[PDB]
RNA sequence: UUGUAUACCUAUACAUUACCGCUAAAGUAGAUGAUUUAUAUUACUUGUGAUAUAAAUUUUGAAACUUUAGUGAGUAGGAAGGUACAAUGGUAUGCGUAGAAGUGUUUGGCGUAAGCCUGCAUGGAGCUGCCAUUGGUACAGAUCUUGGUGGAUAGUAGCAA
RNA sequence: CAUCUAGUAGCUGGUUCCUUCCGAAGUUUCCCUCAGGAUAGCUGGUGCAUAUAAAUAAUCUUAUCUGGUAAAG
RNA sequence: UGAUAAAGUGCUGAUAGAUUUAUAUGAUUACAGUGCGUUAAUUUUUCGGAAUUAUAUAAUGGCAUAAUUAUCAUUGAUUUUUGUGUUUAUUAUAUGCACUUGUAUGAUUAACAAUGCGAAAGAUUCAGGAUACCUUCGGGACCCGUCUUGAAACACGGACCAAGGAGUCUAACAUAUGUGCAAGUUAUUGGGAUAUAAACCUAAUAGCGUAAUUAACUUGACUAAUAAUGGGAUUAGUUUUU
RNA sequence: UAGAGAGUUAAACAGUACGUGAAACUGCUUAGAGGUUAAGCCCGAUGAACCUGAAUAUCCGUUAUGGAAAAUUCAUCAUUAAAAUUGUAAUAUUUAAAUAAUAUUAUGAGAAUAGUGUGCAUUUUUUCCAUAUAAGGACAUUGUAAUCUAUUAGCAUAUAC
């Protein structure tokens, strides 16, 4: 908890994110996007993911290859918020940062996104 | 920062012989174009083990090839040696075999051939299969060193009989304490 | 302990090349058991394999085109890459850029019932000629209905 | 004859204490001098690696003559390679026109032991030293050991 | 002038200066040339701020430019006059440079058969001898 | 011991005219039959007959005399002239330039061979070109 | 001082990008009329294919090129590659009284770096690149060793029984 | 005085080129052992066996067993 | 009224950067757009103009039920697989031929314009340069080697220079890698043959290995002429083989 | 003693610290500066000095024209004499049957080399120069304008709750 926030993410906070910033693992290495052949190589014949938004849809719709939607990706690798941070070592109850914001993650990821 | 990179990272095969022998790289630069122009784990196991030492390649008999060649469904083969060929004396009747190696001895090329039958060099082979049909892939058994007996010795347990480094053979030579359970205790 | 001295022979030291070291077949005669080494390779011309068509007929292709293919383009201020990855997009950043443009409309004319100039083309272009075209949506629910 | 290019004296080459340490770098004999002491402070080192150091299992033969206990042996295993080398299969045919007169002690062995797996074949083989299944195994295929130096 | 190279690039070179050895301006018996500071508790070593920098890895040059020359070219030595003709084929990417015990009699050929072949000399004019 | 392939790495690293030259890695080799002096594979001595070798003049400053091939019908054991065969274009840069590349019906080393008769042609073109510079 | 508010400033952190390395993965090796590409004749499908005639690129130190990703703290210590010195065996149809080794230097450079090449000045007879194999092989320290030198100091040291 | 003698030293001191990569230990047992070893751990090197699941292995959830410290008395 | 959320919502003004030797060994690939294109109505500013409606097929919504599946609470509401018309909306496919200074240039940076001519020998213009310095200024900045838990230390060494100066050789073993031969192997004590302390040839031995165990005396590794340890398990490969 | 001038010498920077002549350390010259951790140092600039590198022909084209020269196998071809290549055939050799490879012969088509000639340029072939389109275009250094990545700030066209 105290190294980490988490909350709950918007439709529009899921598509910026695989938009813009969203990775994708080829063969241990780390891929762009720039097209839907680069989502479609490696989901279409096991799982039913062609597209960007299939990858959106089963993540979410947490659908039944969740498990694959996201280990499909990289970690997003953020930017920086702009304002920047709270304290980042008390909760966010507290004052400000660590723990769950809950619906606050959709604010603090237009900074980072 | 980031998480955390010690080993090993770096892989520690080979990837060349550590062989400035010609006539051996001249089979590497053949495999590494046959194992990648024809996919096939024959033609990886080929190359990889011409990689290897002169451990990792022992030698394999006569008569275990011979022996070897007691496989059924399989009367047209070829013994495939990534090593050596060494004659045996404790077979009186070579059969009619196929046999690719580095290094055949040269008694034991006498007796394939009187049979007769075919050594093989792997550029032979790689005209006779290039994806290694027809054949029989055969090592020598590794671990058949004097060496690796030797691997390794702390008494206590009853798995050990692992052959200590000792000048000489008799008594007085290692026998007593430790050996013997009139002197100290048995090990 | 490099190779290649220019030698000359004479007849009768050539002869002997057969007596010193052995012969392809039999061993030699001056140097007692001595056969010749063996090499690991026969054939030993790279160029003749690698044509050769026992080894040509088995391989694979050198399907060939080469990937260097990277930048990764921004699909929220691009549109040519989001109408790429998403089509659909297209769809609706049309639906709502053609309502726009119908709100537009509805507004300077409303704005304009002070003034109510033209109907020309300078600053109702953009208007007039899109507030007389609901003619030509006159005749979709008119001629429209013989089928 | 040795490099020295390879050696690591010219790796260490500046570094101050040469592979060595700061702290307990290289003295001259921090332990002793060679085999001591194998019962104090290199006790675990002697037991494990060396047991059966350090006692005595006896009978003195003062003077051993190791030419006494010579005896240089031969399986059953062999025993067919010493005859030649096509009479091997030329009896084979089959015609059992051959046991072949075999004498170690002119091939240099004067035991025949029994490890064997020998084929079908007669022979006629003249050790000075029996294995008892050696002369089993010669016997079941009608041969014999004739007992002679 | 001279034929320059092979549409040229633009040389970056991350940074112009070199390395001085740690207190080699106290003493006369230090060179500057870099030595790799050991000492336990050495602050070049141990990289403090305001001190002489070490050479890392991170410094070196781009690689379609490593040791061009800044007339574009890559430098090759020449020996004499058969060693020059070995440039008739890598003019558009060697220099050449006349070794510097090469005479004054044979720098001349050297300089001559070096405007035929179009070789850009480093160091024309040079064990001249301007005179007849 | 009849390969190329096998006689390249008996001398890949240490021939007469090998040219090590001290930082960009390899780039040189001074043999006389080379056509890009490299040290690559075959652009090379003895090749077994595609040595194709494209020199001055015989009569300087002439043309570009071409050293061909040598090919088989010797044994490829060398010449008191046997083995080597010798023939050389002139009279223009744009008609021997296409009686060389005709001369070569086969293609592998004919572009190193039409860039270096181009450069020898070059060599010797300030005897007419580039005067007395007033 | 306590409780808050916005707005800024500030790392070698984070993001993107350029470049170096390291790591890990992948590609490429028909040269004989081999592969393409642009035209120019015919079988024919509408169109494509084939023969023919019109220009090039490619003998990738197969230890090489090409492609993509991540990554980077370090004493003791280990390991790879690289660089200085001297030799021996080969080698460069090497260099040199038309000036070798050495030294000097605001000559110009190259290399991440050890170091290297170069001009000029002095110098006067020898020396260097490559492949191998080497060795009495690289110095700042050791109250190191030998030698030379500086301050202190031209002296309030002093040369006064 | 010269030699044996370059006597020995678990002790102090010094130990000579660059870059790249990986990266410790002050703990275990035993020793006339406590300024020191040998030992195991931690480190590196070198491989090897398995690359156009249902193999397993490591912090949580679930199931179960264990525990006598905080608290309680 | 405000707050939260969403719609390339849209617009504006900036900053920094722009690999790219398109073959010193693989198509400039496909997409999309612009230029001549049977019509016929319906409008439009009236200009080479411009808009609309009319063509099939495939969907998808909104609506009206009829089924069906299954659940917060059930007066009902939500939901899965459907069905068909009622219907009213929206997307997709049906753009061939030739041409052109319209995207990924398959890490794109590419254009218009100004300055300045690389003079026969030698100027000039623009940009750059801790060359060894000097000048100027702001930030940084303790003295190295060492033992140490910790050194700038009021710990020790070092005034300065040049030359010299410290992990070697050997015996023995081990692992690893190289190489040769391989039930072997190694001539190296000697002897020959000569060409020169080398190189060459070679007898008979011997070492190590191929057989061990036991204090010793004894004894000594299964009927594989055909079972790699016999058997089992885990098993890369093999015209295997279905 | 010596200094200065001569003189010998290839040279006395070779005259008995007699080859070379380094560093430490400084006398003199020359050039800036000086109360600014004691100096020295690092980074980024700076004044002065010095130094280094840098256009090879068009838009929306390695142009139409027009001129000039010369090979005299080429000129397009035809003809001849050779030298090899490639691909057939054959024989002797290795590896004895084919297979391969090596010589020694022959064969064909296509090229290339030197010789002659509707022709020497018969309108072509080689080899040079002024003449159009949008410019001195190319080069470097700038300014501009647009694109793409990463990023900063600012406005407000509507919907939902």
């Amino acid at each position: 908890e105290p190294y980490i926030t988490w909350g709950y993410p918007n439709l529009k906070s899921v598509r910026e994110l695989i938009y813009k910033r969203g990775f994708v693992k080829h063969n241990r290495q780390r891929v762009p996007i720039t097209d839907n052949f680069v989502i479609e190589r490696k989901l279409r014949q096991a799982h039913q993911i062609q597209c960007v938004e299939d990858l959106v849809h089963e993540i979410f719709t947490v659908g039944p290859n969740f498990k694959y939607a996201s280990n499909f990706l990289w970690p997003f690798k953020l930017n920086t918020p702009t304002g920047g941070w709270r304290k980042k070592a008390n909760h966010y109850v507290n004052g400000g940062d660590f723990g769950n914001r809950e619906d606050q993650i959709n604010r603090l990821l237009r900074k980072m996104v | 920062g980031i998480d955390i990179n010690h080993k090993y990272d770096r892989k520690v095969r080979r990837t060349e012989p550590k062989s400035q022998d010609v006539y051996l790289r001249l089979l590497v630069k053949l495999y590494r174009f046959l194992q990648r122009r024809t996919n096939k784990k024959f033609n990886r196991i080929i190359l990889k083990r011409l990689f290897m030492s002169k451990i990792n390649r022992p030698p394999l008999s006569l008569q275990r090839i011979a022996r070897f060649f007691k496989a059924a469904n399989q009367p047209e083969s070829t013994i495939v040696v990534v090593g050596t060929v060494t004659d045996d004396a404790r077979l009186l009747v070579v059969p009619k075999l196929t046999v690719c190696a580095l290094h055949v001895t040269q008694t034991a090329r006498e007796r394939i051939l009187k049979a007769g039958g075919e050594v093989l060099t792997f550029d032979q082979l790689a005209l006779r299969s290039p994806t290694g049909k027809n054949t029989l892939l055969l090592q020598g058994r590794r671990t058949a060193r004097t060496a690796c007996k030797h691997f390794g010795k702390a008494p206590g347990v009853p798995h050990s009989h692992t052959r200590p480094y000792v000048r000489s053979k008799g008594r007085k030579f290692e026998r007593a304490r430790g050996r013997r359970s009139s002197c100290g205790y048995k090990k | 302990g490099h190779v290649g001295r220019f030698v000359i022979w004479t007849e009768s030291a050539f002869a002997r090349l057969n007596d010193l070291f052995g012969t392809w077949k039999k061993p030699s005669t001056l140097k007692k058991g001595y056969n010749l080494p063996q090499p690991k390779m026969a054939n030993t011309d790279l160029s003749r394999l690698l044509k050769s068509e026992e080894i040509r007929k088995v391989l694979r292709d050198p399907r060939k085109r080469v990937f260097r293919s990277v930048r990764r383009l921004n699909p929220l201020t691009n549109v040519r890459q989001l109408i790429k990855l998403n089509p659909y997009a297209e769809v609706l950043k049309r639906r709502a850029a053609l309502a726009a443009e119908k709100r537009t409309v509805a507004k300077v004319l409303a704005k304009a019932k002070k003034q109510n100039v033209e109907l020309a083309k300078s600053h109702f272009a953009n208007v007039a000629t899109k507030a007389a075209a609901n003619r030509a949506k006159l005749l979709a629910a008119r001629k429209k209905k013989v089928a | 004859m040795s490099n020295i290019k390879r050696k690591k004296t010219r790796k260490l080459r500046g570094h101050v204490s040469h592979g060595h340490g700061r702290i307990g770098k290289h003295r001259k004999h921090p332990g002793g001098r060679g085999n001591a002491g194998g019962m104090h402070h290199h006790r675990i080192n002697f037991d494990k690696y060396h047991p059966g150091y350090f006692g005595k299992v006896g009978m003195r033969n003062f003077h051993l003559r190791r030419q006494h206990k010579f005896r240089p042996e031969i399986n059953l295993d062999k025993l067919w390679s010493l005859v030649g080398a096509e009479k091997f299969a030329e009896l084979e045919k089959e015609k059992s026109t051959k046991a072949p007169v075999i004498d170690l002690v002119k091939f240099g062995y004067y035991k025949l032991l029994g490890r064997g797996h020998l084929p079908a074949r007669p022979v006629i083989v003249k050790a000075k030293y029996f294995s008892k299944k050696a002369e089993d195994k010669i016997k079941k295929a009608g041969g014999v050991c004739l007992l002679s130096a | 002038m001279t034929i320059r190279p092979a549409y040229r690039p633009k040389i970056v070179k991350k940074r112009t200066k070199h390395f001085i050895r740690h207190q080699s301006d106290r003493y006369a018996k230090l060179s500057h040339k870099w030595r790799k500071p050991k000492g336990i508790d050495n602050r070049v070593r141990r990289r403090f701020k305001g001190q002489y920098l070490m050479p890392n890895i991170g410094y070196g040059s781009n690689k379609r430019t490593r040791h061009m020359l800044p007339t574009g070219f890559k430098k090759f030595l020449v020996h004499n006059v058969r060693e020059l003709e070995v440039l008739l084929m890598q003019n558009r990417v060697y220099c050449g440079e006349i070794a510097h015990g090469v005479s004054s009699k044979k720098r001349k050929e050297i300089v001559e058969r070096a405007k035929q072949l179009s070789v850009r000399l480093t160091n024309p004019n040079g064990r001249l001898r301007s005179q007849e | 011991a009849t390969s190329s392939h096998l006689n390249w790495l008996i001398i890949r690293n240490n021939n007469a005219f090998l040219l090590k030259k001290r930082d960009v890695k390899k780039p040189f080799s001074t043999e006389p039959n080379n056509l890009a002096s490299v040290s690559s594979y075959r652009y090379s001595g003895i090749v077994h007959k595609k040595t194709l070798g494209v020199v001055p003049a015989a009569d300087k400053k002439g043309f570009t005399a071409v050293l061909k091939k040598g090919k088989y019908a010797q044994r490829p054991a060398k010449n008191t002239v046997r083995v080597d065969f010798k023939a050389g274009p002139r009279r223009s840069l744009k008609k021997l330039k296409n009686l060389l590349i005709g001369s070569k019906y086969r293609k592998d080393l004919t572009q190193a061979a039409l860039r270096r008769a181009s450069a020898v042609l070059r060599s010797q073109k300030p005897a007419p070109v580039k005067g007395k510079k007033a």
